[PDB]
């Protein structure tokens, strides 16, 4: 939940000292890398309906798994495959404003080995969608960005394997 | 059973059944119909069979009967014969079991310290069951009292 | 009955009649009497 | 004699010949001959099928390497690996290579070595791990043999993953979803939590 | 199959970890089957084999454990 | 409304009940020797 | 740990009665289809290292499990699922020739759902190999030992889940 | 859930297929016995207090587990153990109206045999029940419904043991 | 021998043999005189399935015949067949045996040892001792080829 | 640990032949006479204890050494000579069974003789109650049985010696 | 057929068939029971006979499946199997009609004239009915493989 | 890694970093610009030595390619390249971490319990990974191809 100001302010609140001067350059740290953020959480946020839709045409469409046999064939799983791709670019984008995975490991790492286990969804595509979706969103918004929303996606499927 | 000792054993060496211990099971399936008729035939012969080993009980050992020992007692005589017939409950499904495994964990593995506790003699239970397997061997034909009475004799050693 | 011929009347509504159902001491004796605390307010949470 | 005594107590967790009045009763007697070694009293012993009947066939193969590592190590599994070593010795060979293969360690022998009993080595004394800190106590009890779901296997693998989907409270807070009755996960009767 | 073997075997731990010293030069049957690592064992602590003598066994069999 | 992930596993990894929720005959065609032999017309009576 | 004659010892044992008329056709039906049985576990033994090789290359090869994220993305993990599918086989003809499940419950099927749930394996997908190794040993014992062999499958992957 | 249409659908729509001339007489062998079912049924739900009486007429009344050292003892848990026994015949009824057991494995054999062991009622009571209640309905009915409900009597009975 | 895991049996618990593994040594004596006659099809039959079952070997796998397999040659498949030579042999002792610790001791202890240095696929062996199954139960009665069939099938799955 | 099976399989395994004319004498010996042997197994496993009761009275009882200032005059040791002579009978019926000395040869000789004079135990006294004990049992078993029982009973007195 | 080679032997010399030629016909039929068991076998084991001999063949001969020859390709070589498939039809003809005349009538009158034509080896189509006979009798039991296999040979003698 | 391998053995001991360990440390991540430059060459080149070692392989193996081999069929043979890209793939990571638990983990611990369930010859892969050593020294220069090469070297080990 917390996120890196609090991270610091939990951990100088819990030694009982103020906020000192090694714990405000951390703050530092994380408010000269602030303004890139913002740019980065804007753009995705106007493209949510088409980074999903490129990254399924990246590793998901026409394979076995869009034929019948496969897991998304049906309309009704299918447009859940999207929503259940949607979850991973918003709240990736919460860790990345936030600049701590704590986020992911609280509301999209719970169930997610027996969610999936339990509902037949193959975890090897998920995985192959998601470093399929970090290229075209490094892609999306730039070198500098694409790293640190980099981290945030190779957080999720490190967990879900 | 005589199955369930060949897969235990066949389980603690992590491998299939052998064709040796496979022709155990299969020619134990084609005697069981030898076996279940001496099943049918000791349960029939229940209620005689008690009676009289406990009356070649009495006159080989006086101490149960008399004053100082345990069943000197109407009710307490009458706990003795329910438990030689507690006996002969698990004599016939060893039988039909084809092994001493249905004799082992309900009937034999307490008992020394069982009967220690209680004060009644473990050494005067094994002429009970061996009056009771005299008896037994008199009713059945001796190709098959030969078998059957070794489950007796079993028992019989190993209370003593 | 009488939680029940209030709603057959129409006197009450179902929503009404779910909680004066769940407030009797048969609700109360399987669910709440005879459970863990946190067990019994999931298990509460899970019907209604 | 109060040596035999407590090698049953170690094995087998109670003195099952005070007991239970059984015990083969032939290892004995190369045991106290001194031919035999106390190392290989245990071994003779966990090779036998009294073993196999009170500590193998009840159990997964996943809870004996858990259960056998209390008996003859003394200790609960330190590692998944080293859980993961012993566990390809049970598809091996089963009962009899898993107690040659853990008996015949060096784990063993720097700790007991040849003329001694094994002893459990609980808190004090020696120094104990972080890592297993619960489920080594809970298996250095005497209802250890009743814990049917393994122990290790289940947090060593649960540390590397996130956090597994269950009650917020506990896997004993989670009711089996049925049509009626409130039935639970009784922690107490079987010992899931 | 079963040999026995007297051997010596110092542990060059109990230094360290302050044990209750066991005194060696042993006697023991080591079976056919569980020796070679019971063998090697006794290398990895550097301990000296002294003698090893067929008890029981008949060596030579194809068949007979 | 809702139910949890481990109570879906009780209620449709059955046996009877898994056909609905994964593949489970995948059906390998005729093989083509056999389509190649067949004289495209399967049924014929006087004309035999 | 229990016979098919062992629990009909041990149901008419704990009413503490003798041996009833509906007891002994208990054990003269499993005496009558005795040799049926040791026909078909020696057939499944011979072939124990086929049939392992046919039903994973029936429905779990060539999917995205064996391919990068899956679970099967390992020769680590290749040579651990055979290890666990080759103790269905063998327990099942344990249990096969027993004739009862009994065997299965307290040595396979007490943690198996809960290591699996720990260790993160598909549940769906090793369901769907011991059902895909129904149909193989249907056809190989022939359709009466095999359909005498899918209640002993069929009671694992009930006892999975 | 499913019945023996939806499954016939659901095992050729997973194929991609159409229904061929393999899976019509699947559908055909189901509506010849289409009127077989519907008159079978019809003679259950007019005898459902009868044939549960019966039932245990011949296992549970007179023996020593309705004794008060006993587990149908308190009439609390005999009125239940009347309606756990209600339960089996109704959905029985079901899967033979549908001719697919995946009614019972949704809602009868969800988590029954572990709900058995946390209550502590016995299991091998119950299919001397379900067995006794079978010899009772193939008497009524006919000998041909009785069989297919025999099936679905002892899918449940597959299951508890 | 069936007698001998008895015997290890019976000791590994301190204890005599029970009369439910007595009867399958009754049933093993008295089958005796079968189990030889078993063997005497198969010695007086050896060159036939030999040279019959190594052209069943060597159609279902020509790689082996072919160059580059492991018996390439015909110094090469002289010692393929008696490879071959030595499980039908092999076969005759764990018959008469009726246990298979004679095939093991001899043959299946490291036999994926030996042949994984040796460069033969020992599925090909495996189907080698297969195709020599087919022959040598069709030379026995059926009856006799049921349990004779059983030692040949171990033979089968402890090579792959 | 052989046997007259597998001594006349090893030596023809020494040799490297197949099972020829001699070999089959060999083998039909012990066939006609092993029927004998179960039935001569039942008896003396049944009169186990009644055999070591009169066997240490016609020779142990009322002398020097179970008198004080004897060996066997502590309540141990006479318990530990019943164990030793339970054990002497019992090895002496698995070489009945064998029909060879090699079952008596591996588990009881090799540490008979060293060890008794390590603990003072008198085995000049020690071999005419055994070879007493073979006197006993042949009256109990018969004379065609009680000629092999002879001679491995004077194995373990030649052992002994 | 015997009774249609029969007949027109009759009908050429113009009378009624002799009771010589009356027994081969009842010899004929009251066999006729046993060769639709040998038939009806082979054709339930349609497809699991041509898709081993179709891979014994390409296994013994590659140069038949490799490119540049004549069945190379995914259709080639589905079509180089009904070649086969054609051949398991008329041979579960001919153990039906007792004779080999409805494959003389039908499947080899002009080989040697068309796969001259066709391009493909006349040696190597001959190979694979023989991979043909070594699947279809191991399919069949002991006995009966043998009338079975006589109508493989005179395949096998008619292209060599 | 290395520093793994340094941390959990000086773990064991339970003393701190050694003055060994500080400089098998320091040297190594002085090298580690030159391993990447090492490693970045097999990425940079990996349809090159898949294609060439591909090349290299199946003439040195032709019982593989030809039918009824394991990678035979135009699906089969592209696997065997991809059953190679892995591999390679995996010879990256070692060359980076300076050590082989990126094969060990990843690519070794149950090779042949695999390629036995696959049908595979296990040594067929040890001769093709010897062939992909073959055209990774020829890409190289000389002084880091003994470094690579030895990574190579290491899973030739595995395999045979
Ligand atoms: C008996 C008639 C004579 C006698 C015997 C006596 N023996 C012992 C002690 C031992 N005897 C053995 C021998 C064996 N143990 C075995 O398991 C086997 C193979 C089955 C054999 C041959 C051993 C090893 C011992 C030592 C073990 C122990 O003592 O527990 C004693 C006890 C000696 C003591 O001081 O403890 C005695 C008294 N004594 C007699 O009266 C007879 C001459
Ligand atoms: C990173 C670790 C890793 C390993 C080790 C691995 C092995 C692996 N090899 C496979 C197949 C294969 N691999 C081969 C390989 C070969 N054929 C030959 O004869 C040659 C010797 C050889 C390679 C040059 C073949 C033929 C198959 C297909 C097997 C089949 O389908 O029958 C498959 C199954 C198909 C699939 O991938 O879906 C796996 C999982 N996979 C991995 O992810
Ligand atoms: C005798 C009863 C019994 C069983 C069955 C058992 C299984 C068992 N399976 C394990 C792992 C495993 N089991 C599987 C199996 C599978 N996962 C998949 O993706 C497939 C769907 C499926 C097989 C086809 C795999 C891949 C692992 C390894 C997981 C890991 O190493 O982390 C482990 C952890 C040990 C290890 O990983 O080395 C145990 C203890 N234990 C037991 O005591
Ligand atoms: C179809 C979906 C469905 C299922 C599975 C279901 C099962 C079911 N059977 C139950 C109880 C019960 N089950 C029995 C069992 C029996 N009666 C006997 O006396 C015999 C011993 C045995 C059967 C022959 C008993 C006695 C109880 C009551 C237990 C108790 O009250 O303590 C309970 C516990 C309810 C309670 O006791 O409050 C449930 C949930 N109800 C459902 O709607
Ligand atoms: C029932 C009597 C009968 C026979 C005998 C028959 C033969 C026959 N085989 C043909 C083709 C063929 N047959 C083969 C067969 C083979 N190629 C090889 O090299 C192997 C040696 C061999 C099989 C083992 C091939 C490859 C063709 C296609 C010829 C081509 O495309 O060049 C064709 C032309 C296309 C077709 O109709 O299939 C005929 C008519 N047809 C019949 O109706």
């Amino acid at each position: 939940m917390q996120d890196a100001i609090t991270s610091v302010i939990n951990s100088s609140d819990v030694q009982g000292k103020y906020l000192d001067a090694s714990a405000i350059q951390k703050l530092k740290a994380y408010f000269a890398t602030g303004e890139l953020r913002v740019r980065a959480a804007t753009t995705i946020s106007a493209n949510a309906a088409n980074i999903v839709k490129e990254a399924v045409a990246k590793s998901l469409l026409y394979s076995d798994i869009t034929r019948p046999g496969g897991n998304m064939y049906t309309t009704r799983r299918y447009a859940a495959c999207i929503r259940d791709l949607d979850y991973y670019l918003r709240y990736a984008t919460y860790a990345m404003l936030a600049g701590d995975p704590s986020i992911l490991d609280e509301r999209v790492l719970n169930g997610l080995k027996e969610t999936y286990n339990s509902l037949g969804v193959p975890i090897g595509a998920t995985v192959q969608a998601i470093q399929a979706m970090k290229e075209v969103t490094a892609g999306l918004v730039g070198a500098d960005a694409g790293k640190e929303m980099g981290i945030y996606f190779d957080y999720i499927c490190s967990g879900l394997s | 059973s005589i199955v369930t000792k060949s897969i235990v054993n066949a389980d603690a060496e992590a491998r299939y059944l052998s064709p040796g211990e496979l022709d155990r099971i299969k020619s134990f399936v084609t005697s069981g119909e030898r076996r279940v008729r001496i099943a049918e035939t000791m349960t029939g012969a229940r209620e005689r069979i008690i009676k009289e080993a406990g009356n070649q009980l009495f006159q080989k050992r006086p101490d149960v009967v008399s004053p100082g020992g345990n069943a000197y007692g109407e009710e307490m005589t009458a706990t003795c014969l329910r438990d030689l017939d507690y006996y002969l409950r698990l004599i016939t499904y060893g039988i039909v079991a084809g092994d001493v495994t249905p004799i082992e964990e309900i009937g034999v593995v307490g008992v020394r310290e069982m009967y220690k506790s209680l004060g009644t003699p473990i050494e005067a239970v094994a002429e009970g069951v061996r009056a009771m397997k005299s008896v037994a061997t008199s009713l059945l034909s001796g190709e098959d009292a030969a078998e059957a009475g070794a489950y007796f004799d079993y028992l019989i050693g190993a209370m003593s | 009955t009488v939680a029940e011929i209030k709603l057959e009347n129409g006197d009450i509504t179902v929503r009404e009649f779910i909680r004066i159902l769940a407030k009797s001491d048969v609700f109360r004796n399987m669910y709440w009497t005879s459970l863990y605390v946190c067990k019994a307010i999931e298990y509460i949470h899970r019907r209604l | 004699l109060d040596v035999v005594k407590a090698a049953y107590r170690q094995v087998f967790e109670r003195d099952i010949t005070r007991a239970y009045s059984q015990g083969i009763s032939d290892l004995e007697s190369k045991f106290k001959n001194g031919e035999i070694s106390t190392k290989e009293f245990i071994r003779r012993l966990g090779k036998s099928p009294l073993y196999r009947q009170q500590f193998y066939s009840r159990f997964v193969n996943s809870r004996v390497v858990e259960l056998a590592a209390r008996h003859f190590l003394g200790r609960g599994l330190s590692s998944p690996e080293e859980f993961s070593k012993y566990f390809a010795i049970v598809t091996k060979g089963g009962l009899a290579a898993l107690v040659d293969a853990m008996v015949d360690s060096t784990e063993y022998a720097d700790y007991f070595g040849e003329e001694t009993v094994p002893y459990l080595r609980g808190l004090g004394t020696e120094a104990q791990e972080c890592r297993n800190w619960g489920p080594q106590i809970d298996l250095f009890n005497y209802s250890a043999p009743f814990r049917k779901v393994p122990q290790f296997v289940t947090l060593f693998g649960d540390y590397k993953q996130p956090l597994r989907d269950q009650h917020v409270y506990g896997i004993g807070n989670d009711p089996l979803e049925i049509q009626f009755g409130a039935i639970f996960p009784k922690e107490t009767r079987s010992p899931k939590n | 199959r079963s040999f026995k073997v007297t051997a010596c075997v110092p542990s060059q731990t109990r230094i360290r970890t302050q044990r209750e010293l066991q005194n060696t030069y042993f006697t023991k049957l080591v079976p056919y089957d569980n020796w070679f690592r019971e063998q090697q064992r006794i290398m990895k602590m550097g301990g000296k084999i002294v003698k090893v003598e067929l008890a029981t066994g008949k060596p030579g069999t194809n068949t007979g454990l | 409304r809702y139910l949890t992930p481990g109570g879906l596993s009780l209620r449709s990894m059955r046996v009877g009940t898994l056909a609905e929720k994964m593949t489970m005959v995948k059906d390998e065609p005729t093989p083509r020797f056999v389509e190649l032999g067949t004289p495209t017309d399967q049924m014929k009576g006087e004309l035999e």
